[PDB]
This record gives structure tokens, sequence and C-alpha cells, in this order.
């Protein structure tokens, strides 16, 4: 007796190193990567609903900058928001800035509702030449500047706009800094002005604030801009002594908040991937990536580590 | 391994089978043959097929987040979600690096384990008929042609046809 059967295995000649409880370096003979290192140079238009701010940012979108009229109705998934954004309009500042542009952001929609404010015998729609629109002297087309009277009249303001609708309201509205006490009368009347806007639940008020500033855009002026959310069956009043930069009317909130915000230069393609990092879209099936951590989507999860082997056979044992 | 046939008694694997995990390397009096075992090849598969399975799909839907690039410091609120960002990505790290050893520990018995049942079963159809050798392979008391080999390996080898004649083998 003397015929002979055996046992054994496969195996190739050079496997992959993979890492065990034990081990750093084990060698198998299949092995899959479970970090994707690899990005798309481009954003993926679908299936996300892509807007692209193009030369605005998100917020001189909303105050209806000069570039942003294409922004108008604009519905997002991932509203895209370029680094090489310029401002076109009159200098400003949003004292709670990324609070606002987050609101907008998540909000996920420029659906603008006009209003008509009978304003009292102030002049209405007052322009600039640091905010010009095809060459012509304009402003932020969602506000409205408001000055005194030919004959010097700029009397106290009290108008109420009542919310019975079905929705949220936004109301953007802002506030003049002129740099000269001179520059307030010839403006405004009164010195010094103020603004109270209120609701049924709060109340703000701002003191306009006069000094020299720097030049921006060939001006020492400055608007500063905040922003009021009515609920259904709340209301809002606006009081005025001078200064106000006033809302033309106000903007949709969703009920259900879901959309957000990519900051990039990348351009956006004709792939398809529901994955979107700064650096650009993702196209995988793995679980993790160190591509980058801002990432927005149905995305891997960000981990430091730039590779992790998942064992997919055998230990390796060659000839 | 747990086991200790894959780089255990087994001392290498093959590279001339290559249409199955596992498999059958015989000698008898007409020659020499390598041929792949389906059952123990499919359940290695399946099992670390699963595994894939389970793995990718995950399901992170995130949309708004938080800011985690910054040009300035501007104190305790950005540090706080530099902080928070900080901290969720090392525990995911963590959770990554973990995941895949675990994994890759189980993988490997797993097969190891394949190996074991594979030679077990081979030792249980062989009865009194053959003596394990120790490196995965059996000798085998009696003579066996051809048919005789693939009967051990589809399953249908019938140990009291040449018991008598292997009995007689290995003890004079
Ligand atoms: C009167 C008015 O409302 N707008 C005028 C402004 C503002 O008074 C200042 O910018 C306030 O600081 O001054 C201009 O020279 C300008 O910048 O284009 C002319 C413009 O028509
Ligand atoms: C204007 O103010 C008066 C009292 O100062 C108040 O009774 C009235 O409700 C206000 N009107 C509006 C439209 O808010
Ligand atoms: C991601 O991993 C690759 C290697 O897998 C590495 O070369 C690259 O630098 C990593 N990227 C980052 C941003 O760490």
């Amino acid at each position: 007796g003397n015929p002979v059967i055996c046992m054994g295995h496969h195996a190739v000649a050079n496997g992959t190193m993979v890492k065990t409880l034990a081990d750093d370096q084990v060698e198998v003979v299949t092995a899959q990567e479970l970090v994707e290192s690899q990005n798309l140079p481009e954003l993926c238009p679908s299936p996300l609903r892509l807007v692209d701010g193009q030369t605005c940012d998100i917020i001189n979108g909303a105050l209806g900058s000069p570039g942003c009229d294409h922004l108008n109705g604009a519905e997002w998934d991932v509203f895209i928001e370029r680094p090489n954004a310029v401002d076109t309009c009159y200098p400003f500042d949003v004292p709670e800035y990324q609070s606002l542009r987050s609101i907008l952001a998540n909000n996920g929609k420029f659906e603008f509702i006009a209003e008509e404010f009978q304003w009292n015998t102030v002049k209405q729609n007052g322009k600039s030449g640091a905010c010009k629109r095809a060459n012509v002297n304009d402003f932020f087309n969602r506000l409205n500047w408001l000055v005194k009277s030919d004959g010097n009249a700029y009397p106290l303001q009290n108008l109420t706009k009542i919310n019975n609708g079905d929705y949220a309201r936004l109301y953007i509205w802002g506030v003049h800094h002129p740099s000269t006490d001179t520059e307030q009368t010839n403006l405004y009347k009164n010195n010094p002005g103020g603004v109270t806007v209120s609701t049924k639940t709060s109340q703000t008020s701002v003191v306009p604030n006069i000094g020299s500033r720097p030049l921006v855009r060939g001006l020492s002026g400055r608007v500063s801009f905040y922003w009021t959310i009515v609920e259904p069956g709340d209301l809002i009043v606006f009081n005025t002594i001078g200064n106000l930069i006033a809302p033309r009317g106000h903007y949709k909130l969703n009920n259900q908040k879901k959309s957000t915000i990519l900051n990039t230069a990348i351009p956006i393609g004709s792939c398809v991937s529901k994955c979107h990092t700064d650096k650009g879209s993702l196209s995988t099936t793995k679980p993790f990536q160190n591509i980058s951590r801002i990432a927005v989507g149905d995305c891997p999860r960000y981990v430091k580590q730039g590779s992790l082997k998942l064992a997919t056979g055998m230990r390796n044992i060659p000839e | 391994g747990l086991f200790g046939a894959i780089a255990g008694f087994i001392e290498n694997g093959w590279q001339g089978l290559i249409d199955g995990w596992y498999g059958f390397r015989h000698q008898n009096a007409e020659g020499t043959g390598t041929a792949a075992d389906l059952k123990s090849t499919q359940a290695a598969i399946d099992q670390i097929n699963g595994k894939l399975n389970r793995l990718i799909e995950k399901t992170n839907d995130k949309y708004h987040q938080i800011e985690k690039e910054f040009e300035q410091v501007e104190g305790r609120i950005q540090d706080l979600e530099k902080y928070v960002e900080d901290t969720k990505i090392d525990l995911w790290s963590y959770n990554a690096e973990l995941l895949v050893a675990l994994e890759n520990q189980h993988t490997i018995d797993v097969t190891d384990s394949e190996m074991n049942k594979l030679f077990e079963r081979v030792r249980r159809q062989l009865r009194e008929n053959a003596e394990d050798k120790g490196n995965g392979c059996f000798e085998i008391f009696h003579k066996c042609d051809n048919n005789c080999i693939e009967s051990i390996r589809n399953g249908t080898y019938d140990h009291d046809i040449y018991r008598d004649e292997a009995i007689n083998n290995r003890f004079q």
C-alpha cells in the first residue's frame, strides 16, 4: 500500500500585505482597498441638484447684488459657492455672517416674494456708484435705500406686515453708516438715526455708526445687514428715524430644510455621483475616503489613513 | 491560523491549482493529478463575499453639517467646531483600523478552518484504509486507480470494498 492523496490550497507568486490584530504585514492571495483616495476633477450635477453661484457667494445672491440675477428662483440640494466670488455692490458686513449664510444654504431655495411698503414722504430707491448695473448707478435689488424728502423731512416710520400665509418668512434689512455727521444730515435729516425691528416675540435696535473708514470700492460708508424670521401668525414692525436699508419683501422658507453649501473652485461636469467633496466628486463603493473632511451627500466616511486593505483570500504561501 | 493547516502541517500552497481554493493532489500506479474541491472553495468564498457585502454599504447620507475650514482664528466657538470635527475623525479612523484588523484575523482563521474541514472530511471517508502521513497527505494502503481516486473526491468512496486489502497491507 502505496498510492497517496494530498489535500492542499491555492497560491500565487506575489500576494498582498494586510494587517491583523497580531501582525502589520501578512501576505494573502487577494485583498480589497477600503479607503477611497481618488476623486474626479469635476463636480457631478446628478442626481443631486447643484446650483453654481459663479461670481456671487450666497449672501450676495440673497441681497440681489449685480451679477446675481441668475440665482433668482434657484433651488438646490447643494449650493456651489466659488472662492473667487467678488463683491459687486455697496461695501457691507453681516454682524452674524456665518449664521445667515447657514440659514440661506440650509433653506435651499431663493424664492422671493415682493411686497409693497408704503413709506411716508421719504424718498425711495437710493442708488450708488459702488453698485453699478450695466454702468448705471444701482443697489441690491432686494433692498430699498431710503433718504429724506426733497424738503428735508425724514419722519418716524411705522409699517407692519402680517403673516397669515402657511410658511415662515425671511426678511433681510439693513442699516447705513455714514462717515461724518455732515453726511448723516444730508441723507437722513435727523442725527442720530436709528432702526428698530420687532415681532410679537422679539425686538432689535441698531444705532448707526459714524466715523472714518478705509476706502472700499471708493467709499467709507457701510451697510450692516440683519435678518428677521416671521412665523405664520406673527407680525413684523419696522421703525426708523433714519438710516434704514429697507426690504422689498421676503424670502420663503421651506418647512423642512435639507440643503447645504460647498465652497470650491472645482468645475461642474457631466458625471453621475451622490458624493461631493471640495476637491471634487467621489465615484466609489468603498466605505472610507482620505480625500477631504469636507464632504456632502452620500459619502464614504472620512478617515486619516491613506490605505486599509481588507483580505479577500487566504494566506499566500507560494512554491 | 487557529487550526494549523495553512502555513502549518500543509507546508505550502499550490500555484498550479488555478480553478479552486482547495483541492486534491494524488499519485497512484497510473499517474498524478490535481483537482479542485468545489464545496470547500465555495464555503470559503461565500463567507468572505458575505463580509464584503455587510461592509460595502454603510449609509452616511449627510448634508448640512458645520464649517471645517477657517482662514483666521476667532476663539471659543471656532475651537469647539475644530475639536468636534477632529474628535469625530479620530474615532472613525480608530473604527476603520479595528474593523479591518478583526475582519482579517477572522478571514484567515476561516480559510485555515476550511482547509482543515476538507482534510478531516477525507480522513473520515478513508476510515481504516489509509494513514495520515503528517503533511496533509494520506498513504492509501490498497490499489487505487483513477476511478477510485475520483470516488474519494466526489464523496462516493466505499471503504468496505477495499478494507480487507488495506488492513492486511497496514499490519503485515
Ligand atoms: C444719495 C444716495 O443715496 N446715494 C449717493 C451716494 C451715497 O449718498 C453715499 O455712498 C453714502 O455714503 O453717493 C454717491 O456719490 C455714490 O456713492 O454713488 C452718489 C449716490 O447717488
Ligand atoms: C404706529 O404707531 C402707533 C402708535 O405710535 C400704533 O398705534 C400703530 O399700531 C402703529 N402702526 C403700525 C402699522 O404698526
Ligand atoms: C490619501 O492616500 C494616498 C495613498 O493611499 C496618499 O498618497 C495621499 O496623500 C492621501 N491624501 C491625503 C489628503 O492625505
